[PDB]
RNA sequence: AUCGAGAGGAG
DNA sequence: CTCCTCTCCATC
């Protein structure tokens, strides 16, 4: 269920970063890994928001009314 | 009074090999006092290690077997949880019978 | 639902003051103090600055249960020289030192660029 | 969901023992603790 | 009150026992034969080495409560490097006219052996000990 | 719970402060105590952990599939070009001190789940309440505010402990008690109870 | 076209099989030490070879990274704790009406992660956050 | 087999002995074989031994091999435990089961032997033999939920 | 994401779950114990699918 | 210029790297504490939703917007809501926020953080301004809707501190550290052969002196020279994040010394 | 039946048991207001109190013990000791 | 059965139990809502009137206050409704139940029960959070462990009742233990690992730290000990503090395989009135152990001094631990590259022994044992061919683990782990077994269908060759899944037994007591043991102390 | 009231 | 023929 504002263990404001994370990946083919940094994303914490969270909402919104 | 004796028995030959003159002066040396002490105290520690016309003994053996029979998880014999089942039913049929003579 | 409430931690509560002070009964001039919604934020602090000065013989603190914020620090000092004033002494020692250390990083901070 | 839906009971030899010809039919780890240990399987 | 035994020895063998800090130290008197010492020495803040001579005192006085320092303006028999406080617990008869003190310095610990160490090295709480140059 | 058997419950919740951290700022999500490590030989639990860092790092798929070229030696390697060294370790300071620690920490990504049994729907008292029919006694579970049994084989540790009155409290006021009228000749309960 | 066969535990019975069907069968003609130590090539007949071992595994228990270096009985743990791990348990939970349904917050696919956790669609509906754990004694709570 | 034994000296010390351990019990018969010590010969048959012996040899080699289960996991049990357990089964007379068919018929109370295994069979046959029960057991005032002989009920409180 | 091998009965989800049973048409032998007359058997549970 | 000192290498928007001297332990730490967790700060505390057709459930939207960075820079002169004398809310206290979104379109319409309207008056301070530290200028994502989905609600950001919600915090990730080869010897390296190849020098090697072997050890030493670095979720400005902690500190440390005045 | 002042065994020890139920019997009485035989220090629960009252042995309470032949002996509180 | 000799009952509760290193070892932390819930009976005297009214004011769910206020005639007074609630005159004689309150007596249990020590009272201390709390040394005896393990609390209800437990269950007074003359608590994990830790010489804690160790124990006399060291530093040793907590006139006597009144390897334990003075403490010594500084304290000082005790090490060895602490990686699984490589030729030259058996075997020459079929000679052979390959590796393994080996640590401390620990985790995992053989042949004459026939190599009939950290095969694999399975099987039945039993041997002496002439009876007046014990004395306050007048010279009897 | 599954801790 | 517990389902 959608990206996490702020990272558990850490505090970084990472809700911004999603829609971002995404097109440095496939929009200028970028591994994963760069990815996370150029978004700033330096502690692993702080990158396992991110890495890690799988976006349920987009499927969630795939439901009618 | 004759189990008196007996019931005490063990206590005492301890009492004795340690107690005895030669040692209570050269190994550990006590004065009057202190000794008459050490004997003092010994009869009221004795005292307070006499069972309590109460006790319930029953339950209170039981458990004290029936607790590590449940301790008990895994040289050729029925041992375990098994064989306490064969030695507290009178097993007649009992899976490893062994003589061992001297 | 049997948590208790968060502000609990700094707030005080009724008829709570923020210091207790008592007489150690153990040692001849010492003292006991009680801090009600505190904790090692400045116990660890006010310990080892109380502890500088060298008109101390014993300085410690203790959180008793991480449940409750309230460290006791406990206090002896030399003949004479109340403890009440040896706390003062070092709780004003790091006022200054804090204070001294505000303006140093602001000189700094005004330094730098980006 | 997915186990229980592949879930495998036995009812009432030694039947709860992992058996050699076990392998690659039933899950060797999956069975329930206790109670009907072993007898149930997952494939 | 005053001052309990006194003599330079000489170190044989230092004992890195699978310890980093504390080691084990066999030395040996130069005065007189009938004497060896086993001592335990924090090498970490006062290393001890190779056919090396100290001097070692004992002492027992210069208690409720351990006062700071503030002694940059005391007397303190501090003319030593290295001195640790113990209890002594066991006193041997090697056999003769010999002896020997065993010390617990928190469980740093130590044997001297000899004899004129008698009415001079007691029995009790009291026990520190000096090692210097 | 862990991914290998490392069931737990939290015993207690600290603020980030109060926290131990890594010299590069970061706190753990949780402290898992290494009592828990040898006597149940979860070694892959440790494994898991240090392959996460190095995904989590590396910006990767860590790769957990049971049979393969997957190495301690090989994934150690991997996070010592990367900054850290090479078997998770992490110098760590106290949270209430900020001195240094003593002895390094294993730190790392772990799959943790949080299963049921949670403590709050299990939570259970009743002082006095609703019986049942048959039997005027307190009735089962606590989905019905029922009671406890105090089953044969806690009375035994109740006889041990010669406890006389405390287990006819048990088993009489709490739980039953009922005051029934008895023969003097017959014996039984035939006796009219015309009280008033 | 027969490339794969399907075998019964009675058909099992009168058959060779290869764990891997790479570096079982080739020419036998260095052993970096960390390697764990299978056997041999030993066995000469081969009547059909295995798919991938891995497959050996239920469906709870291949969601466990390194199976083969834990302790037996705790895989068969987790194997039963992994029924009562909350998360997404299905897309449509908003309009589902069941007794109890529990869903996690914020659940992250694992770290590390099998090959069989693939068609297992857990990657994608996980049960459970990637939590930082320091294992060290600390106030010991 | 070891056997720590007396040197004329005195000191204890280790002398090894040759021991026959048997897969098979016979013991009227072993031990009257010349050749072999016939007052040490020893079964794990604590039945057999009760037979040839004497109730009271009995008794040992019950405890012997109660202990032996026990301390073969390590456990440790303060003999006066074991020593009450192998007591109750041998006092009777000869070797009264931990099982229904020993203890739990051995003309005790009916309310309690009630309390059991064979729990309305007893209560009959308490109703057709005209058992009158004692109430000086445990359970007998459980059962009628009463301040019962036991640590506290021992005694008799009185002004 | 629901692959679904169950029926819904009184709205409740049910899973039949899948039984095991030594199978018939053999034909096997049974070394059976010593207090029996009876040495070996030869069972076979027969019935037509 | 009379007693702790403090070199700064690194400054940045986000970032205080900072070298500080002629400091006890004791405190250097008692200050990372404080910052973490008391300098306050200004943070959605109720919400009021009017119409949730998400898919996010209520109460977990409610928790988002918890976290959400607001412009906390005047927060000194706004009073915490428990403090003042109003009931619930006043300006004095409370700065409102409404948030409306709905569907309006085919391809899935977001609410990111910077559709938030103030709707109460900010007397001229600067406060409650979510935070956009976001390229194209909308940082953070709220949720997400579909075709004909609304979502209309007030929040209510009040006054609070870290100790009270870690929403509160306006400090990230406070890096610390403190003699980088162990020449206090205050750990002990855990190794198989080395140590020294087995565990890598940190950054902060470079501004200390190695040891050199023929040195036995300085045991009267104590822990000078600290090598922190401030991050900052960014509702205080990296700057005054420090300072407020100096402050704070500095504030109840006082409070204390008042008190035994005031007995 | 009854057994003689003189002619007892008996442990003149108080038995654990015996003597917690002592406790108790006193605490029952001191917990409803009956007089308090000695004076109290300044406690003021009536189990504590019944523990000074065995201290300074002034409670009006004897044991009857029972012998299993249906025999019993007397103790009065004040004659046994308090061990343990 | 269900319903008379076991009710169920009220006045209880019952929770998630978890952990607590700064209670007592009496107390039980209680979460607010449960002494909100339970009540005590309580009546009107003179004496708490005061603290009494109080509560009724309080309110039935504010917590030190009470539901029910009950009256002459005899009649419920309900404190949640009621027009007279915030009012009420106590007279004297009516009782008010009242809240459960800061030390109160409480039966706290766990089942399984099976002993009179998984049963207990307690004091109460009620506590937010609703886990029920208790001290981490009474772990054993109930044998708990916080992952969720629920625990039972009961109330008494009468004055008299209170007492039994007060003065009978007692935690403390259970602490050493008739069953196995023994104590049954002790000093556990993080203590346990500490307490060693602090104690080897090596560590020094100085001023700062120790002024704060002093003032962490309660009990503190406030004179600083004069420190071990003086010199250019001044530190006291782990031990001498440590020894704050050790109370006075308490001796220990130790000595160990290489124990010489220097103790080179710090082996034994000397402690001497209060104070330790040499030797590592831990397991063996501040364990549960049979001579323990627990044993002594207990008999010597009281139970309530050594109630007190359990605290002090904790509280303080704790506080050491919280600043030092320690951990375990995989790293501490690891072994030297030349012992790895040693470990393989140790298993390598026993690979080649299995082998030359099985080919002796093979060519009719493999002697037959007596009374034993050559099958089972072979059998026999290869299963100790192979143990003895593992406990070698394994030996391998434990003597590359460095000091500094978490894992050695542990076991050092005796905390957790054992030798086979380590010999799985690092060196060879060993064989498998079903029923006492080797892996069956499942499949006829073979053990997967990935062998031939007619294979009796370790490699075919379940020898895990490789460590768990190196990871296992898929043969290794299954056949350890395998044995690992064995176990749970009874650990559903090894149980449903071992269950019966108990309650057979339970039912079957029950009723059999100590009487008034230290006679052994039952029910019926037939005595079973003329003097219980054979001796008359409680096992609880029974040592083992050697027999001096028996072994040694004839020589030296004399002299 | 009655049946029946699935779990929790001792592995 | 192991204690104790939780929770959900279907019925004359
Ligand atoms: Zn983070
Ligand atoms: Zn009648
Ligand atoms: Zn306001």
């Amino acid at each position: 269920m959608i990206v996490p504002v702020r990272c558990f263990s850490c505090g970084k404001v990472v809700g911004d970063k999603w829609e971002s994370y995404l097109n440095l990946l496939q929009e200028d083919e970028l591994d994963e890994g760069t990815a996370l940094s150029r978004l700033g994303l330096k502690r692993y914490c702080c990158r396992r928001m991110i890495l890690t969270h799988v976006d349920l909402i987009e499927k969630f919104l795939r439901y009618n009314p | 009074q004759n189990a008196q004796r007996d019931a005490v028995t063990l206590f005492c030959c301890l009492l004795r090999s340690r107690l005895a003159t030669r040692r209570v002066l050269q190994e550990y040396r006590l004065t009057k006092q202190a000794f008459d002490w050490v004997l003092s105290n010994i009869e009221a520690q004795f005292l307070r290690s006499v069972v309590h016309p109460g006790e319930m003994v029953g339950v209170l053996a039981a458990q004290s077997i029936g607790e590590p029979a449940t301790q008990m998880t895994l040289k050729k014999v029925t041992s375990g949880v098994p064989r306490l089942k064969e030695i507290l039913n009178v097993a007649k049929n009992m899976k490893t019978p062994s003589l061992t003579v001297y | 639902m049997n948590a208790p409430d968060r502000f609990e931690l700094f707030l005080l509560g009724e008829g709570e003051s923020k210091l207790k002070i008592d007489p150690d009964t153990k040692a001849p001039n010492a003292v006991v103090i009680t801090f009600e919604k505190e904790d090692h934020t400045l116990g660890n602090l006010i310990r080892a600055e109380l502890l500088n000065d060298r008109k101390v013989l014993f300085a410690a603190y203790k959180v008793e249960h991480p449940f409750f914020a309230r460290f006791k620090l406990r206090i002896q000092t030399t003949e004479g020289y109340d403890p009440k004033d040896a706390l003062k002494n070092a709780c004003n020692s790091i006022i200054n030192k804090l204070g001294a250390l505000k303006t140093n990083f602001e000189t700094e901070w005004n330094l730098q660029t980006l | 969901t997915l186990s229980h839906l592949r879930r495998t009971n036995t009812p009432i030899a030694k039947p709860r023992q992992l058996h050699n010809t076990h392998w690659g039919l039933v899950c060797p780890a999956e069975t329930p603790e206790g109670q009907a240990c072993g007898l149930v399987k997952n494939l | 009150s005053n001052t309990l035994f006194d003599d330079i020895f000489q170190v044989s063998e230092v004992d890195p026992g699978r310890y980093n800090k504390v080691c084990r130290i066999e030395a040996a008197s130069t005065t007189q034969d009938q004497c060896k010492l086993t001592l335990d020495i924090n090498v970490e803040l006062f290393p001890v080495a190779a056919q090396d001579s100290l001097t070692v005192t004992i002492a027992s006085s210069l208690t409720r409560s351990w006062r700071p320092p503030q002694a940059g303006d005391r007397s303190l028999a501090d003319d030593y490097d290295y001195v640790m406080y113990g209890t002594a617990y066991k006193f041997e008869e090697v056999s003769k006219d010999l002896i020997a003190v065993y010390y617990s310095f928190g469980g740093l610990l130590m044997r001297l052996e000899g004899n004129y160490r008698n009415l001079n090295n007691l029995k009790q709480e009291n026990a520190y000990l000096l090692i210097r140059r | 719970a862990s991914r290998h058997g490392q069931k737990g419950t939290i015993g207690i919740t600290y603020r980030r402060e109060d926290m131990p951290f890594t010299a590069e700022g970061i706190v753990p999500d949780l402290i898992i105590n290494p009592h828990a490590i040898p006597s149940r030989m979860t070694v892959a639990h440790l494994i898991e952990c240090l392959l996460s860092k190095v995904a989590a790092l590396s910006g990767n798929e860590g790769d957990a599939s049971p049979f393969t070229d997957i190495t301690v030696e090989g994934i150690s390697k991997l996070l010592r070009e990367h900054g850290y060294q090479s078997r998770g370790f992490e110098v760590m300071y106290n949270g209430h001190t900020g001195k240094k620690l003593m002895a390094q920490i294993f730190f790392g990504p772990t799959y943790y789940q949080r299963l049921r049994h949670m403590v709050d729907d299990k939570i259970h008292a009743r002082a006095r309440g609703p019986m049942q029919v048959l039997t005027r006694q307190p009735v089962e579970g606590r989905s019905r505010d029922g009671g406890l049994r105090f089953g044969e084989m806690e009375r035994d540790c109740m006889i041990a402990h010669g406890a006389a009155s405390f287990l006819k409290e048990r088993l009489m006021e709490a739980s039953d008690a009922f005051r029934v009228h008895i023969c003097g000749i017959c014996g039984l309960m035939t006796v009219i109870a015309k009280l008033n | 076209e027969g490339l794969v066969e399907y075998i019964d535990a009675e058909e099992e019975e009168s058959i060779l099989i290869a764990m891997q069907p790479e570096d079982l069968e080739p020419a036998e003609a260095d052993v970096d030490p960390a390697k764990r130590i299978r056997v041999s090539h030993h066995a000469t007949t081969f009547t059909h070879c295995e798919i991938h071992p891995s497959m050996i595994l239920g469906v709870a228990a291949s969601i466990i990274p390194f199976p083969d270096h834990n302790q037996s009985p705790r895989n068969t743990y987790q194997s039963a704790m992994g029924k009562q791990a909350m998360g997404v348990f299905l897309t449509n939970y908003n309009v589902r009406m069941d007794t109890m349904a529990n869903i996690l917050y914020y659940p992250q696919k694992p770290l590390g992660t099998t090959r069989a956790m693939e068609y297992l669609k857990f990657r994608e509906l996980p049960a459970g956050q990637n939590a930082i754990v320091a294992i060290a004694c600390y106030s010991g709570y | 087999y070891d056997r720590k034994v007396p040197s004329p000296t005195g000191e204890y010390v280790k002398e090894p002995e040759w021991v026959l351990e048997t897969d098979g019990v016979n013991l009227s018969e072993v031990m009257t074989v010349p050749g072999i010590d016939p007052t040490r010969i020893y079964t794990n048959s604590f039945i057999d031994i009760m037979e040839v012996l004497g109730i009271e040899a009995g008794r040992a080699a019950l405890y012997k091999e109660v202990y032996n289960v026990i301390a073969s996991d390590g456990s440790y049990v303060n003999y006066r435990h074991m020593a009450l357990l192998v007591d109750v089964m041998t006092t009777q007379g000869g070797l009264t089961s931990v099982t229904r068919h020993g203890f739990n018929r051995s003309n005790t109370g009916a309310l309690m032997r009630c309390s059991f295994e064979e729990t309305v069979e007893i209560l009959f046959e308490a109703g057709a033999s005209a058992e009158l029960d004692d109430c000086r057991g445990v359970s007998e005032n459980v059962i009628l939920g009463q301040m019962a002989p036991i640590g506290t009920g021992a005694f008799d409180v009185m002004i | 994401f629901d692959m679904g091998g169950y029926f819904i009965i009184n709205g409740s989800e049910k899973v039949l779950i899948a039984q095991e049973r030594s199978a018939g048409n053999i034909v096997q032998v049974f070394k059976k114990a010593a207090p029996s007359p009876i040495s070996h058997v030869a069972e076979i549970r027969s019935a037509l699918e | 210029e009379e007693g702790p000192q403090v070199k700064i290498r690194e400054a940045s928007k986000d970032n205080v790297d900072f070298i500080l001297s002629n400091v006890d332990l004791a405190m250097a730490n008692s200050l990372r504490r404080v910052m973490i967790a008391e300098i306050p700060t200004l943070a959605i505390d109720s919400v009021e939703v009017e119409t949730n057709t998400t898919v996010l459930a209520d109460e977990f939207i409610a928790h988002r917007l918890g976290l959400i960075p607001l412009q906390s820079m005047d927060i000194e002169q706004l009073e915490y809501s428990r403090d003042c004398f109003c009931e619930d809310h006043c300006d004095k206290c409370s700065v409102v926020l409404t948030l409306q979104a709905f569907g309006e379109s085919e391809s899935t319409t977001n609410v990111y953080s910077k559709d938030l309207v103030i709707v109460s008056n900010l007397m001229g301070r600067n406060i409650g301004h979510p935070i956009i530290q976001d390229k194209e200028g909308n940082g953070v994502l709220i949720c997400k809707l579909r075709k004909g989905q609304e979502l209309k609600l007030t929040c209510v950001a009040k006054k609070g501190i870290a100790k009270e919600h870690a929403k509160w915090g306006p400090a990230a990730a406070i890096e610390f550290e403190y003699d980088p080869w162990n020449k206090l010897k205050h750990t002990d390296y855990w190794y198989e052969q080395d140590s020294a190849k087995e565990w890598p020098q940190s950054k902060n090697c470079e501004y200390e002196d190695p040891p050199n072997e023929g040195d036995p050890f300085d045991y009267k030493a104590q822990a000078d020279t600290f090598y922190m670095n401030v991050e900052s979720v960014g509702s205080i400005p990296v700057d005054q994040v420090v300072v407020r902690g100096i402050d704070t500190l500095q504030k109840k440390v006082a409070s204390i010394l008042l008190a035994l005045t005031q007995m | 039946k009854a057994i003689p002042k003189d002619q007892r065994a008996t442990t003149p020890y108080m038995t654990k048991y015996e003597r917690a139920r002592i406790l108790g019997t006193r605490a029952l009485q001191i917990s409803m207001n009956a007089p308090v035989f000695v004076d109290l220090e300044g406690e003021t629960d009536p189990l504590r109190i019944a523990m000074k009252e065995l201290a300074e042995k002034k409670i009006p309470l004897v044991i009857r013990r029972y012998l299993p032949d249906g025999s019993f002996e007397d103790w009065s509180v004040e004659e046994l000791i308090v061990d343990l | 059965r269900g319903n008379l000799m076991g009710k169920r009952v009220d006045f209880s509760a019952r929770t998630v139990i978890s952990g607590d290193p700064n209670l007592e070892l009496d107390q039980v932390g209680v979460p607010k809502s449960i002494a909100k819930t339970l009540t005590y009976p309580e009546v009107v005297t003179p004496y708490n009137i005061d603290r009494l009214t109080q509560l009724v004011r309080n309110g039935p769910n504010e917590h030190p206050g009470a539901k029910y206020v009950i009256r002459d005639s005899g009649d419920r007074i309900d404190l949640r409704y009621s027009k007279r609630a915030g009012d009420i005159q106590l007279q004297y004689g009516w009782k008010v139940e009242r809240h459960i309150m800061d030390n109160d007596p409480v039966l706290f249990n766990r089942q399984p029960s099976l002993h009179k020590m998984s049963m207990m009272a307690h004091r109460v201390k009620v506590i937010p959070y609703s886990t029920f709390r208790l001290n981490l040394s009474v772990t054993s005896p109930y044998n708990a462990d916080f992952d969720g393990d629920e625990m039972n609390l009961h109330v008494p209800q009468s004055e008299e009742t209170r007492a039994e437990l007060s003065q009978l269950c007692a935690v403390p007074l259970q602490i050493v233990s008739p069953q196995s003359n023994k104590p049954c608590m002790g000093i556990v994990q993080d203590t346990l690992c500490g307490i060693r830790k602090l104690t080897l010489r090596d560590t020094f804690i100085e001023l700062d730290q120790v002024l704060n160790m002093l003032y962490w124990v309660p009990d503190w006399d406030g004179v600083i000990p004069t420190p071990a060291i003086i010199k250019p530093k001044p530190l006291w040793s782990g031990k001498q503090i440590l020894s704050v907590a050790i109370p006075n006139g308490i001796h220990l006597q130790r000595f160990d395989e290489g124990t010489t009144l220097l103790s080179p390897k710090d082996n034994g334990m000397l402690i001497i009135d209060g104070q330790i003075i040499f030797g590592v403490v831990e397991k063996k010594t501040v364990g549960s152990s049979n001579g323990g500084l627990i044993h002594v304290v207990t008999r010597e000082k009281g139970p309530q001094v050594c109630a007190k005790l359990f605290g002090n090490i904790q509280k303080v060895v704790n506080f050491w631990l919280l600043h030092n602490g320690f951990s375990t990686g995989i790293g501490d699984t690891i072994a030297d590259g030349p012992t790895m490589r040693e470990i393989t030729e140790t298993i390598a030259e026993a690979k080649k022994k299995v082998l030359d058996v099985t080919k002796e075997a093979q060519a009719n020459l493999l002697t037959a044992k007596h009374g034993m079929t050559l099958r089972e000679s072979f059998e026999d052979n290869v299963v100790r061919f192979l143990n003895e390959a593992r406990d070698k590796a394994g030996r391998l393994a434990e003597v590359n683990l460095k000091d500094l080996n978490n894992v050695k640590q542990m076991v050092m401390a005796g905390s957790k782990g054992s030798f086979i620990n380590i010999a799985q985790m690092s060196a060879c995992v060993g064989q498998q077994s079903v029923e006492g053989k080797r892996i069956a042949f499942g499949f006829v004459d073979r053990t997967l269908p990935h062998f031939s026939k007619d294979d009796y190599s370790p490699e075919s009939k379940g020898f895990v060759e490789n460590s768990y950290l190196r990871g296992l095969t898929p043969q290794e694999f299954f056949f350890h899944a395998m044995g690992g399975r064995e176990g749970l099987i009874d650990t559903a039945v090894k149980t449903a037994e071992t269950g019966y039993i108990q309650r057979r041997l339970v039912k079957a002496l029950e009723d059999i007591m100590v009487h008034y002439d230290n006679t052994t009876r039952n029910s019926l007046g037939n005595v079973i043991q003329f003097i219980y014990g054979e001796d008359g004395m409680d096992a609880a306050h029974i040592e083992k102390q050697s027999l001096d007048t028996i072994g040694g010279s004839d020589a030296a009897f004399e002299k």
